[PDB]
């Protein structure tokens, strides 16, 4: 029963790899999991807790590489799905993915520290924790978002920088001798980064009128300053994700898709190699036609759509009016 | 070769219906027309803007045999097709149902015939499984 | 009189039941009085102030109950407009409602206190005080949004994740030997979440110079990326907002139900067999219109129309065209 | 019954003119035309493709067959109808007023005339309370 | 000469009354007067400044007080522009106005108390700052925003209070026992609703390890939750002004203005009964269409012109196409 | 050979001079470089490191005069691209630059201190940080993004200043007596600032209860009305980078300028004076749709685009409407 | 008065061309072309909303009497036109220039005649004084 | 000058068909159709705003003069014909090849003929290194 098999196949290899809907769930399990490691490691680091957090910690790690390899070999069997991955070589091909190798690597690191090791387990659970991005597509995300703000970043940065520094200054003279906080400069440029971040520990902080004013001045517009950042990219963040579900709606992909497939097949299926050129013209129509579907799909477009309709409306009514021309001589 | 560059010739020719050589979208729109399809003013453009590769909106023979000079290897169309498959592909996972195939090619895009279709599944469903997988095709394709 | 009832009993309804304008006002006198109840109770658990604050916590429990009796009783009797919730069943469904059965609840626990509860007291003022949700708007608008800045939201959680647990383990390697605050990782990542979220206690801060260097360079990434996510859910908030805001115009569902209806009807009410036929396809027609004017119901629905228009206007000119055709030939 | 089904042939037959077994925009649109009726190329492709639950945008006998075997109980109508009438009552309570009705039915959509309102109101306006209530309405629409 | 005196005049009251360009400068020193008096006030609050803070601030009163009347005088002397406020009457109404009451009682007070009252001084120095706002301004475009945004500020409040009760009183049972911060519920709250703000004082915080394990759980959605206010406002009022930026450039209200007058004088200016119906129904259309042009104001407007010219060219092609079904005929 | 030493000097004065690429990388190393001097010069402030520090700065400002001499060098070198630096004048023109100027005076200041200065060590580090702006780019964005919300900052400020002031005074009430941290009423105005701008030290904090009351209250508000300005200016940065970012597509300053050249040229190149007046008339419009095609720049021209076709719409049926009218005598 | 309410009657038959005792957009759109001035079809609409007080988009003589019944006191037209001279008025303080009136106000909106312009300064620049304030003018307007 | 001033009131005559002093866009373009080249409602409308200083839409003979008395110098034409060449500048620099000034110049805004782009060559390209400079052109174009 080939058939069956296939289809338990494939759902599995929907669930494991990229997913799209309750799917999510399980990896939220399976995250919940290696979360639980990650705590009961950094409570195996307390004298008073050890005893305790290494006795769960040895039966959770006993679970979770159980479960790390059920689900590799369940994804190497479900693989098969994937024509690229289908058989001895395609599978093996599958077991080279950066993450497979990761997580076989993770897998027997884990089974062999069970039969000291602790940074090595600190470092597999980051690992196991990372590998669930498995594209950079956080990272992707994130670069293409602080990119597109650069020079609004840069500026923020650049202006709440100075703000840092001179406020840090000014209130370094002005409590360099009447507070055993501001001894250097260096303690004033402590104070005014986590002052202006609005960390605000409270080891230092200014105690003269002069400094006091000056530090009100100066954190008034060193705080907002330093919360741009957060502000830009948040706003960034949001207006692309708009951008995103309104461009989603289109879908303009599928009659150039047809029409660059149809144009491909032709030129692949005196007066011949005329034709066969006619046809290879229009492949490169084809091409282009997909590339311009691929790149702006974006709502301007629509405006450049209306903008050839405009044209066309014109050159329309020129026929138009060619043609009355010639009933003013009929 | 010398028959190659020939052939190559009469059909500019054949298209160079001046016999200036220098093909205009005149010239091309009307044999094209004569062909059988008619175009539009922006596919011809279009196919200027693609063919014209010395700047001044015509073409020369010498760009013709550069362009028809060209091979299958090297068009470098794999991943475009591919990316076009998985729009395609529902599913995504790299394999199209022979049922899919033909509701929706033969209603989209270039339409194509009944033999068109038959021979697609010919050159494409080799094992005759319906789920027919394109990678191979696609690679079959390039040589 | 049952003219002048039925009107103040609906006033009655639109004011306690769903209401639209100065009807908040009532609502928001109410929303005080058990604000009150809560901050009397928390002042009820001071030692010093528990004579004086029960004391009035007692008469104000007494008021509170009273008007939740007589706003439950004017509600149970202003329900009668809705049709669903008339006569003795239609009244009895209505106080099966999970809010009305909770209300009366909440009723007779405080009647039976009043006649230790302080935490059944406590509870009870908590449930009051969702009660004015009814719906889970606020839940269901609060999981709208989150979902829709799913990816964004769970990058930033990724990165600012990854930045507390590096910058955590950094500061605690350059803090361990020479800061009793840093005594094993678990105090650095106590630190790091309390700076990174800028909360910054102060209990635990690093005072080696590497140590220090290493804060300030995270912590300047950190508390962007702690602050990312407000940020995000703002800015997706006022967008939909602005959505929401500019979709509440063109109110194109007239129309639609119109058509709904008066095909409904007719669908309702050889040859016959096939005008039967033309009418149920038309209810089907009629369902269709109704349902695309529901989801979209957003501007590109405008470039939608547009579109059509556009092919439209081809074809028109196209018939025109043929007209002119003819003309050539007379 | 056979009856039923011989009666929905004949129904099929009047809309397929041609005689092929498969009905398609023109068929449909030039007898509903006859029937007095004008369409529009947005209303048939839109009936077509509500009616089209094959995959080849024309329709047979058994899927007419279907269709009119369904029922006033299944067609999981209530909601839709109930949204469209919430829509319709300003006050929002499920009420609605037999002058309003009057005012705005018969002003908009599909247009009535006056032996059509008289109809609705025999039927709706059981009680001759004029706030006609619609939730019984549509509960013996269903039946 | 009343020709130059008329254009002083104006040019005062422009600078004085609402400005719109450099004159800000003016209006920004005066604030700075004022600010002055603000801080020598504070200053003359310190025992140890009390002497020089006071002394300096006898000269900065006895200066702000001969500028703030001087001000009065050339304000009501250049009221003379309006006329509103022209003559006896016309400049009494104009001293009518609140603020020129409120600012004509400062001055008088000041004037008093210059020949304790410190708490009085205090109070007009917050009211001659409050004066220049003079329209609500402020208070109107935040209300506005603020009522924008209601839904989405109320569900933050709610869920972000929801957050503060629950993990106050979970941080309060984990510490209850072995904390001295956290004696009552009372201090829970407030150690709660001081971090979750990421105000962060440090007077309390968890230090149980369980106690602590919550305080993150719930700090690292409660700070999120308690800073989205801050975010959707802060969306809000930009893209506010980016809509208000967009609209201020068509400027449609000039043809409508016109079109109104001209139907208002004429409409003031058997058949001849007609005749003024005909007036009086085109007046009652230009209101009508001020109306309309006064409160949409929108980009949908546009939208709503394209449909108007969708359907007139519709209708257009019917009369042409009427006319080929006549040369059918001919 | 001048040819590729053109190309080599182009380089390098694309690379030194505004970059638009890969270029950026050399500046960010340099950036390094003048960024490690400030840490060192900073770390030159400590006693304990003062010793290892200035050996390192030592060689470190060696290193960075050297790099900033040949930077120099080779920027006056490849200032010969621009046209207006050509030649001895030219070059020396350039040199004349302030930022030039400014790198030349801090190259000759670097090796004289080289061979107590330690301030004007840190100003000049400062300076050759602020050249890299080199335009006033970010402050010119800054203040452009300010003055477009001006309103609403001045809002937000003036709403938190008086939250401020009052929630301080009333807090200074509730605890003038019971509590040292609030002995006057600078303390409290210090801590109401540090508490809304949430930067919460803990210096001074209320203890009194109806002070935590009051300030519990008080901060639920103040705290989003100071971080208003930041969601604010977040938003409208990325607003302003959205608009940039469509505004940048249609590109349509070519055909303009195209124009612009050719009447220019043309007007420079009795009937005759009637044919120069027509041209001047030209250069006139050229100068117009130039200028028209500079400032609006915006999608708002796509409208008014539309509105001219509809109106040319209008006015080409008109045109066929006549026609028809002729067919009917006809 | 009785002569009032005839001369009413008397223009509402002149406007009710059919005698049905119901204006429509036909009837009003006609008279008002034999007046001269031509209307457009969303103007008809617009006096028949702004004019339709009864809900079945036709006019009755009482509806007539009532709206002639109105007088200049009661319109409430004073802010309005106040904001309409502000938008109008570039200083911004309520004076016009008798200059910048002759310019805009005669090529703008319902173009007047010499005439016409000539009375608005006859009835608003009673001083003279080139600076025409509208403040008086649309007080003795509402009297 | 006397010469100059009579031949500038000779070509307003020419302009002013009419005669009445008054130069209206009818006039204007009809006799710049006789010139050969034909205007857009826009174009000529762009120009009455351009040139109408006073503030009635049309033009007298003192407004040509003060246009006319205008010289190179003053235009302040400097800065635009700068921007416009730094957008036709790909690199920014400041120089302009030949090749991609005889491709873009020619095809694009106002077409010009073989001798115009002959004589923009002669008095451009002084040294004929193809980079043409233009800032040296512009100072000679405002002189
Ligand atoms: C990746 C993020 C989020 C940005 C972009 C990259 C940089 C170097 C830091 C972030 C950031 C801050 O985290 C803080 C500021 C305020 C100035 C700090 C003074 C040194 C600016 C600033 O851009
Ligand atoms: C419901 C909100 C508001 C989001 C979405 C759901 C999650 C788990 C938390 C919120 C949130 C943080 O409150 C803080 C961060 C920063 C990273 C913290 C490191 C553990 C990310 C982050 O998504
Ligand atoms: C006028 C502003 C800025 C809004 C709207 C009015 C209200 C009552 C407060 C502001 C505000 C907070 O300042 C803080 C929160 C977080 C919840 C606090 C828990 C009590 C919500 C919240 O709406
Ligand atoms: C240049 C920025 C970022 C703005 C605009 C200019 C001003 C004076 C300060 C900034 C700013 C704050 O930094 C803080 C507030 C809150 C009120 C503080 C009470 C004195 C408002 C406020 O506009």
């Amino acid at each position: 029963r080939n058939a069956f098999y296939r289809k338990l196949q494939n759902f599995l290899y929907n669930v494991l790899e990229r997913p799209r809907g309750w799917a999510f769930i399980y990896h939220a399990y399976v995250f919940l999991l290696v979360a639980s490691c990650l705590v009961l490691s950094v409570f195996s680091t307390i004298k008073e807790y050890e005893k305790s957090s290494e006795g769960a910690l040895y039966i959770l790690e006993i679970v979770t590489i159980v479960v790390f390899g059920v689900e590799y070999f369940v994804r190497i069997w479900a693989a098969g799905c994937c024509c690229r991955y289908r058989g001895w070589r395609g599978r093996l091909k599958f077991a080279r993915k950066p993450f497979c190798v990761i997580d076989i690597m993770v897998l027997i690191a884990s089974i062999a520290v069970l039969a000291s090791a602790l940074r090595s387990l600190r470092f597999l659970q980051i690992l196991r924790m990372i590998r669930m991005d498995r594209r950079g597509g956080t990272w992707k995300l994130l670069g293409s978002v602080v990119y597109a703000h650069s020079k609004e970043l840069v500026t923020a940065w650049y202006i709440g920088f100075l703000c840092l520094i001179l406020a840090s200054f000014l209130v370094y003279l002005a409590e360099k001798g009447e507070n055993d906080h501001f001894d250097t400069y260096a303690d004033a440029l402590w104070w005014g980064l986590i002052t202006l971040t609005t960390i605000g520990y409270g080891d230092k902080y200014p105690q003269t009128w002069n400094g006091r004013l000056l530090a009100a001045t100066f954190t008034l517009i060193g705080v907002s300053f330093f919360a741009l950042p957060a502000g830009i990219l948040g706003s960034g963040f949001a207006l692309k994700v708009q951008e995103q579900h309104r461009q989603k709606h289109f879908e303009k992909r599928r009659n150039p898709a047809a029409g660059l497939i149809q144009s491909a097949w032709r030129f692949y299926a005196g007066l011949k190699v005329s034709i066969r050129a006619v046809c290879v013209m229009r492949f490169l129509v084809s091409k282009r036609k997909f590339k311009e579907s691929l790149r702006p799909y974006d709502v301007m477009d629509v405006i450049e759509q209306y903008s050839a309709g405009h044209l066309d409306m014109l050159s329309r009514i020129k026929s138009l009016q060619s043609r009355v021309d010639q009933i003013v001589g009929r | 070769t010398e028959e190659q560059i020939a052939e190559f010739k009469e059909a500019f020719s054949l298209f160079d219906k001046d016999g200036d050589g220098t093909i205009t979208t005149k010239e091309l729109g009307t044999v094209m027309r004569s062909l059988g399809q008619n175009p539009t003013e922006a596919e011809l453009q279009d196919m200027i803007n693609e063919v014209d590769a010395d700047g001044n909106g015509t073409i020369d023979f010498p760009e013709f045999l550069t362009m028809m000079a060209r091979k299958m290897k090297d068009t470098d169309s794999e991943e475009e097709i591919r990316e076009a498959f998985r729009v395609f592909d529902k599913d995504g996972n790299g394999y199209i149902s022979a049922a899919e195939l033909r509701h929706v090619m033969t209603n989209l895009g270039e339409k194509l015939t009944d033999e068109e279709v038959d021979e697609m599944i010919r050159e494409a469903d080799i094992d005759g499984d319906g789920q027919v997988n394109y990678e191979e095709f696609v690679q079959m394709m390039t040589a």
